[PDB]
């Protein structure tokens, strides 16, 4: 049950940030004045991982130099981190077939796409994908999933629609809509092959996607096998359950707790309200995980750091965050 | 010699050498004249100059407390039986370092006693102490927001005295009256104040208008506090809410007049109880309810 290793997809979702990702790279980014990959270490920190992975092509130099001053570089650190150089710019496939090649995969490995934060403990989930795994020989994947705000009214770039079963949890279509944003199609085919295998169907859009993977020897074998396969999601998880290796199977993980991959801006400011909101209970400012943080929860929900300067007869607001060494005039809101 | 004309020397000066201290001083340059090495002809001395300096006595109080605490580490030195000699000495060098130990306290105090005074948070100060000024001074040099709200205390009018040194700093203020004084305590978050003396009990002994403060505050339930240097401990013990020692009126009552002269007669220095003070500050730490009676009973060992 011991011993993890990690794979972390960075130089995957850059230009999806229009503006931005121009000199420095796309994980850079500071949700809440600290970096985005902090946040996912801390995820795999709390996981439990002993051998971390990442994937640097664009902008590599600063993110191996990030690196070389993080906390994990220091030898107490209960994970180490190995780089991955590739070619610039390339689909995930072409990175699963170059880690196989370099072959340091063993039992079971972890892959996440994009930067996650989440206060899902994970050794539930590490406990149900082995029950699973020892139910029958031939299963792969496993995929994370979270409860949405009773509506996706005001999510369109995930219109992700999921078909699950109801006892055994399994995945058996994906698929994108682009219903409120642009009125053009309203189809959804769906393949009747598994009609009676399951029998409880259950069609579900009101689930957010997370892109969390916990992956067995299977997969980097399968990549090399099928090099047609680009995506992870949209191609990937529709052409497995639609025949190609009969008798093989995916996971499908439903949770009533929090966790919101970032992709888009207006996501991102969802997730930073959440945040500064107490939507993300151990995830909070106030604990300090960077070390040189020393923020201070106050009550209205107002975050402010050691050091904080203000000047007189100014009002605070409702969920804010305040850095350190930061000086503000008068008449402020 | 003389002690009480040293002490009327300080006019101009003041603000660094505090009152006692100031006092203490005086003491030990009386004492280092006609040999410490006797115990019969010095001490007996010095007991006949603080005696003429409590019946010269107007209004204070601290400059008997003062004097206790001098007396106190006299009789401490030489009780290791040392050298009739070297014991000495040190007892006429910690005069000099005995008012170099108020600077070093205030520079304790104005560090620890910034904590009080929170994000954002309405003050209403009254009376005025070197301590509780000095920590409003180096919390504005913390850069941290306060407001200010003046209490027109009168002896010598002493609010139109703190308002004024309130605009030399940079902090915005206005005036209250005592009367009205009750009507503030709603848009304020915490009340402060300055001693003249605090209790063997663990009550104060303080200007024209400070139980009233501390009632009103206790009916509030918003927080009362006290703030000093600490020298100021007699082994007082006012049993009843007007008992004092005095040396003028103790409430006349003025026969009828035409002319309009004996008016003004009224209790200036009052008592409040142990009860209506939420937290006291000095230098030795943090500390407020029986702790002054502690400090008291480790001192006199009585």
């Amino acid at each position: 049950e011991d011993r993890l290793q990690a794979v972390v997809l960075t130089d995957s979702y850059e230009t999806r940030f229009m503006p931005l990702t121009a000199v420095k790279p796309r994980c850079l980014l500071p949700l809440a004045n600290v970096p985005l990959i902090e946040y996912t270490l801390e995820f795999l920190a709390k996981a439990g991982v002993h051998e971390v992975f990442l994937i640097c092509s664009s902008h590599a130099n600063q993110i191996n130099d990030y690196i070389e001053n993080s906390k994990w570089n220091l030898p107490w650190s209960p994970f180490k981190i190995t780089t991955i150089m590739s070619p610039e710019a390339r689909c995930t496939g072409d990175v699963m077939r170059d880690l196989d090649n370099r072959g340091i995969i063993t039992g079971d490995f972890i892959l996440v796409s994009g930067d996650v934060l989440t206060n899902i403990d994970f050794s539930k989930m590490l406990e149900f994908h082995k029950k699973m795994h020892l139910q029958d020989k031939d299963h792969i994947s496993t995929m994370c999933l979270s409860k949405a705000s009773t509506y996706p009214k005001t999510r369109t770039i995930e219109p992700a629609a999921f078909v699950l079963d109801k006892s055994t949890s399994r995945c058996i279509y994906y698929q994108d809509l682009p219903l409120p944003s642009s009125r053009e199609k309203t189809s959804i085919q769906i393949d009747p092959e598994l009609l009676d295998n399951v029998d409880e169907f259950v069609i579900r859009n009101d689930l957010i996607d997370c892109r969390i993977d916990i992956c067995t020897s299977h997969v980097p074998l399968i990549f090399q096998e099928n090099f047609d396969y680009q995506s992870l999601r949209t191609d990937f998880v529709k052409g497995v359950i639609s025949s190609d290796i009969l008798g093989k199977h995916i996971y499908a993980y439903l949770t009533d707790e929090y966790a919101v991959r970032v992709e888009s801006w207006q996501t991102y400011d969802t997730i930073s309200q959440d945040f500064l909101g107490r939507w993300c209970y151990p995830l909070v400012l106030d604990s300090n995980i960077q070390d040189d943080q020393t923020y201070s929860y106050e009550s209205r929900h107002i975050y402010k750091e050691k050091d904080v300067v203000l000047a007189q007869s100014c009002k605070i607001g409702k969920c804010t965050a305040i850095g350190s060494g930061t000086k503000i005039g008068e008449g402020t809101k | 010699f003389n002690i009480t004309e040293t002490y009327l020397r300080f006019l101009e000066e003041d603000t660094e050498m505090t009152m006692p201290i100031a006092a203490i001083e005086a003491l030990v340059t009386l004492l280092r004249i006609k040999t410490p090495e006797t115990a019969a002809e010095m001490i007996n001395t010095i007991k006949s100059s603080t005696e003429e300096l409590i019946k010269s006595i107007p209004n204070s109080v601290s400059l008997r407390a003062g004097c206790d605490i001098f007396m106190r580490f006299v009789l401490r030195n030489l009780h290791l039986y040392g050298d009739w000699e070297n014991c000495k000495q040190h007892l006429i060098e910690n005069g000099q370092l005995f008012v170099s130990r108020a600077k070093k306290s205030r520079n304790k105090i104005a560090e620890i006693g910034v904590d009080f005074i929170a994000d954002d948070d309405i003050i209403l100060v009254h009376g005025y102490s070197r301590a509780v000024f000095s920590l409003l001074n180096h919390a504005a040099n913390k850069f941290i927001r306060f407001r200010c709200v003046v209490t027109e205390s009168r002896p010598s009018k002493q609010g139109n005295q703190l308002y004024t040194l309130l605009e030399q700093k940079g902090i915005p203020v206005t005036l209250i009256v005592d009367s009205a004084v009750g009507a503030v305590i709603d848009k304020v978050d915490k009340v402060f104040v300055g001693a003249e003396g605090v209790a063997e009990s663990g009550g104060i002994i303080n200007l024209v208008g400070t139980y009233s403060v501390g009632v009103l505050a206790h009916n509030a339930r918003k927080p009362f506090y006290v703030v000093t240097e600490s020298h100021k401990f007699v082994r007082m013990f006012p049993l009843s809410s007007d008992d004092l020692p005095m040396a003028g009126p103790p409430l006349d009552f003025t026969r009828r007049t035409d002319d309009l002269e004996d008016a003004l007669r009224g209790p200036t220095i009052d008592y409040t109880a142990q009860e209506y003070i939420t937290a006291l500050i000095t230098d030795l730490g943090v500390l407020t309810p029986s702790a002054v009676s502690e400090e008291l009973i480790k001192m006199w060992y009585d």
